[PDB]
RNA sequence: UCCAUUGCGACAACGAGCGAGACCCCGGCCGCGGGCGCCGCGGGACGGCCCGCGCGAGCGGGAGGACGGCGGGGCGAUAGCAGGUCUGUGAUGCCCUCAGACGCCCUGGGCCGCACGCGCGCUACACUGGCGGGGCCAGCCGGCGCCCGCGAGGACGCGCGGAGCCCCCGCCGUGGCCGGGACCGCGGGCUGGAACGCCCCCGCGCACCAGGAAUGUCUUGUAGGCGCCCGCCCCCACCGCG
């Protein structure tokens, strides 16, 4: 920091994940912008990334922007916990994997799936739009 | 058109429905001596000090 | 002593002697944690062990003879705990790195345990009293 | 004399006067503690708080809001950044811009509703001074806190240029506004 | 011999347990016991709906019982075994003043 | 988490008994559930609270309102003699006036010559009243009606 | 609605943002956020780095407000 | 005249009583005693003093005093309601159930089901703010050490113990943004015979920009804001008494 004037590099306008970021907020918040990403996931895979957390995200030149790539497809390998990851123990895998934009839909949208075969009661109340916890709705969520 | 400033003399008590209005007799420290009634909103004691848009005008 | 002197200066200036003459060092854990269940987000400052060693230190001092556990270093580090649509409430911090500093303090003889507890040794209180000398001007 | 009360260690309350004569005694501008902060029990009797020390009375009102009830320390610490700041732009001392900005606001005439006054019959009346200073007062604060939410800027800044406006009985500020407003719509029910 | 004795005196009326103090420190003077150390008044206390039934306005009961708590422990070596049951019985017994000693 | 009428208080335990029996004097000080224990000797300007000095306590705002007797008093008197008050008790503020309260009495049980003393009394109950006489309103109890000592849970006509 | 910048281009930090204060005798962050419509922490580092030259000095500091004079005049 | 059938002064009325006040608990100031632990007995305030008025009862002001004129609670007259309660009871009259039982015991399920109308509450709409670090004080009252684990929790072993707001240093900088955290998807644990119950972690991130006709409560340690203990309870408080 004690940046007053723009990098000469300063992108004012990134694209990542298919999703685009601006370039005049800090970084930490900003990577917040994806889907599978928030902030205490987002300090402890910049940080393994001995990159700098409190830097406007466009000035972000492009060698970090891959080692930073790298550390969040293969974050197990890189050291973070097994605590830290939305997705924990895979149903098929068993393994512990952290899954990203592309891949949100796909595993909630197939998780429906497996519950309307297998006829569980809480897939046929994810059909009619119900709640699926316990919460009383006699008096409540009225549309 | 100047409005000036009159003195209290005395209280003639609450009036007005509801409380708040308060008759009063006040003079001119002007230097007429001129004592009349007015009426007042608010708490107001005796030795206090009004200002009056009126050189004349008379209530009861 | 040491009550003639703010916390904040003292505090400050213990943690970076502290970390120049590496009597304490920070484990690996310390990159990912968020410091009590209360807490919402991860600290952002890189040296905030140091300075809570200092304030533990400084906090086994005002003590004096008397004993302190961990759990009960917990509880003045404590806060709210938000975002419930429900009351909200207190909750203790987390005890792994506070137990951390007091065994590496131990470690360096500057902390004597007795029956329940631990109680700083006077070698601990030569040194703090050094050093709040050092920094009275 | 023995000791002089400079306000906040700075500002003292010595050469400070207030020129209207109606309200002069209901003004207390001597028996300022250095802080603004007395566990007086005012509001007791019915005349007790015309003693009360007016950079008191100022701040027992910025905490108006529900979400800010209670909040003392945070009132003086703005108050003082306030006067700072009229020093800053004026040169003089900010405790007689404050006396003056309250005597010129207050209404100087209302619409009541006297005897039976069947079908919104309103006649008009005269002000007192207490009433008249507690009326700057509010609206004084009312003027600061309605210009500072959901803007960028702080409530400081909003309260001093309020007070210094109505200090010059500038139209531009809220109270002169409220006041004229109030004056004239009881003018035409005299 | 001497072996440090304990009275316990419990009560919940407050004139009773402040008369058999009278009489038992009156009675020990020469055996050494000394006065009493007053401790801190137990509070038991019940809110309860004053209704069998939900009606009406909501009122409530409030219900407590003090309990009043004197020791004196001050006999020990003053007073031998058998010597306690001396001091024990010359005091007026009161109906509900439950004593308990332990050495 | 000290009451206030604890006996190692109103006794000041915390002192060491050799030195314990040159604070010839006492005094108290309180305003809501707060307690101010002075023990005053011979010094020479010297002031603590639980081990603090005066300058350095926590209201960086009220140092002044702390501070008051002193000014309005003068100097010479206070760095005649020594102090090291306790304080326990609800709140900060409260803390506050409790020992500027104890302060003011313990000054004023010092001298000697009652005129003096009356002299004195004068000259700082004019200033404030409430720097010698307690306060007396203290929290008021709550009513099974609602939630409030005198609010009333909202009623519904309908 | 409206958008500021973070980080100026080359000559803004002199052609105004400095050189258009210089003249002024008391400012603030938020104030110089208003009038030149930059958000507040480009002003944070410039009056920092106005101090550390010394035309301004600090007369009242603390975390929610800090205020400067003119002394250069 | 009085908050008060509270009192003065008269009257074919005289003389009494209940209710009201008096009374009991709590707290504020002082004294004595005693003491593991602040807890036992008493004093003190009474429209007493000054000034005005008023036959008077009593009204307004000013003093000194810890407290100044019903400080907060409890008890609560005669008469009555087709008010509620037979689902609190070895409280109960009259009917109906009474050996394929409305008796008693076991296994599952429900009382929580949801296009919809409203009653008491909780959380928010942000800069008088959110986040991170640090310092620091309550009372009804009250249990702690060591080691593992991010945390929630767990294994051992002993009798010992208090928070939020707030203050200080910094980041954010008017963007439905780091405001708000509903909803939902993996996972780790506790309770218990048994999760449908409750906690913790990562991720997702609904409305909501101060709310129309209408309407509620409130006069000093009060409103409001902040949190902390008990009740029921195998786990569970946005509830209730404090």
């Amino acid at each position: 920091m004690t940046t007053i004037v723009q990098p000469n590099d300063y992108r004012d306008l990134l694209r990542m994940f298919n999703t685009n970021i601006q370039g005049k907020v800090v970084l930490e918040c900003a990577l917040v912008g994806i889907k599978g990403i928030g902030r205490r996931f987002a300090n402890v895979a910049l940080k393994k990334a001995n990159i700098d957390v409190h830097k406007r995200a466009g000035e972000l030149t492009a060698a970090e922007e891959d080692a930073l790539m790298k550390v969040l497809e293969d974050p197990l390998s890189h050291g973070i916990p097994a605590w830290m990851l939305n997705r924990n123990n895979d149903f098929e895998s068993g393994k512990d994997m952290h899954i990203l934009v592309n891949t949100i839909a796909s595993t909630h949208r197939a998780d429906l799936e497996r519950l309307r075969k297998t006829r569980c009661e809480r897939g046929v109340r994810h059909h009619h739009n119900l709640k699926v916890r316990g919460q009383h709705t006699k008096s409540t969520g009225r549309r | 058109p100047e409005p000036i400033n009159a003195r209290v003399i005395e209280v003639l008590g609450r009036t007005s429905s509801r409380g708040g209005i308060t008759q009063v007799k006040v003079e001119f420290m002007t230097g007429e001596k001129r004592q009349i009634i007015r009426n007042v909103i608010g708490p107001v004691r005796k030795d206090d000090i009004l200002v009056l848009m009126e050189s004349e005008r008379e209530a009861r | 002593s040491v009550t003639r002197v703010p916390a904040d200066v003292f505090i400050n200036s213990f943690a970076a002697h502290l970390k120049n003459r590496g009597i304490i060092k920070c484990p690996a854990f310390t990159d990912y944690v968020k410091t009590g269940v209360s807490r919402q987000y991860a600290p952002r400052d890189a040296d905030w062990f140091y300075i809570k060693a200092a304030s533990v230190i400084r906090h086994f001092y005002i003590s004096g003879s008397h004993s302190i556990g961990v759990a009960g270093l917990a509880r003045k580090y404590s806060s709210l705990q938000k975002g419930k649509t429900t009351p909200h409430h207190t909750k203790r911090a987390s005890c792994k790195v506070i137990r951390s500093i007091v065994s590496q303090f131990l470690g360096q003889k500057l902390l004597i345990a007795g029956e329940r507890g631990r109680h700083i040794s006077p070698n601990g209180r030569k040194m703090v009293e050094d050093f709040a000398e050092g920094l009275q001007k | 004399m023995s000791l002089e009360v400079a306000l906040f260690n700075k500002w003292p309350l010595t050469d400070v006067k207030c020129q209207d004569e109606s309200l002069e005694a209901y003004i207390s501008i001597d028996n300022h503690s250095f802080v603004p902060h007395s566990a007086g029990r005012w509001s007791a009797k019915r005349f007790r708080k015309a003693k009360c020390p007016v950079v008191e009375r100022l701040t027992n009102s910025l905490m108006m809001h529900g979400r800010n009830s209670g909040k003392k320390l945070m009132a003086m610490k703005t108050v003082g950044e306030a006067f700072e700041l009229i020093n800053l732009y004026t040169g003089k001392n900010p405790v007689q811009v404050l006396v003056d900005a309250v005597a010129n606001s207050g209404p100087r005439e209302d619409s009541c509703r006297i005897g039976k006054g069947g079908q919104v019959r309103r006649q008009s009346v005269d002000v007192s001074p207490l009433r008249r200073v507690n009326i700057g007062i509010y609206n004084i604060a009312t003027g600061a806190r309605k210009a500072a939410f959901r803007k960028v800027r702080p409530f400081a800044e909003c309260l001093a240029e309020e007070i210094m406006n109505a200090a010059a009985g500038a139209d531009k500020s809220y109270a002169i506004s409220q006041r004229n407003s109030v004056e004239r719509i009881a003018v035409s029910n005299r | 011999m001497h072996q440090k004795y304990t009275i316990i005196v419990v009560g919940k009326d407050l004139k009773l347990v402040e008369r058999y103090v009278k009489s038992i420190v009156k009675e020990g003077r020469a055996f050494g016991i000394s006065g009493p150390c007053r401790a801190p008044v137990r509070r038991l206390t019940i809110t309860t709906r004053k209704s069998p039934c939900g009606e009406g306005t909501n009122t409530w009961h409030r219900f407590e019982l003090r309990m009043y708590k004197r020791t004196f422990w001050v006999t020990c070596g003053g007073n031998d075994i058998s010597t306690i049951l001396s001091k024990t019985v010359v005091i007026p017994g009161i109906q509900v003043t439950v004593e308990v000693e332990e050495p | 988490m000290a009451k206030g009428n604890r006996r190692d208080l109103l006794e000041r335990n915390d002192i060491e008994v050799r030195e314990r029996d040159k604070y010839t004097v006492h005094t108290l000080g309180k305003k809501k559930n707060s307690v101010a224990v002075a023990f005053v000797k011979a010094g020479k300007g010297d002031i603590l609270v639980n081990n603090v000095p005066l300058a350095l306590v926590r209201p960086e705002i009220l140092r002044t309102k702390v501070s008051e007797p002193i000014m309005i008093l003068g100097e010479s008197l206070f760095k005649g003699l020594d102090m090291n008050i306790k304080v326990a008790g609800g709140g900060h503020v409260s803390q506050i006036y409790a020992v500027r309260q104890a302060i003011s009495r313990g000054v004023l049980a010092s001298v000697k010559d009652e005129a003096a003393r009356s002299e004195l009394r004068a000259k700082l109950v004019s200033y404030d009243r409430q720097l010698v006489v307690s306060d007396p309103r203290r929290c008021e109890a709550k009513k099974f009606g609602g939630r409030g000592a005198r609010a009333r849970r909202q009623k519904s006509y309908r | 609605k409206v958008d500021y910048p973070t980080l100026f281009a080359d000559e803004a930090a002199m052609n105004e943002a400095l050189k258009f204060i210089k003249n002024s005798k008391c400012i603030t962050h938020t104030q110089i956020c208003e009038r030149l419509r930059v958000s507040v922490a480009l002003a944070k580092r410039v009056m920092r780095q106005l101090v550390k030259s010394g035309d301004f000095a600090i007369v009242s500091k603390s975390s929610r407000m800090t205020i400067f004079k003119n002394m250069t005049k």
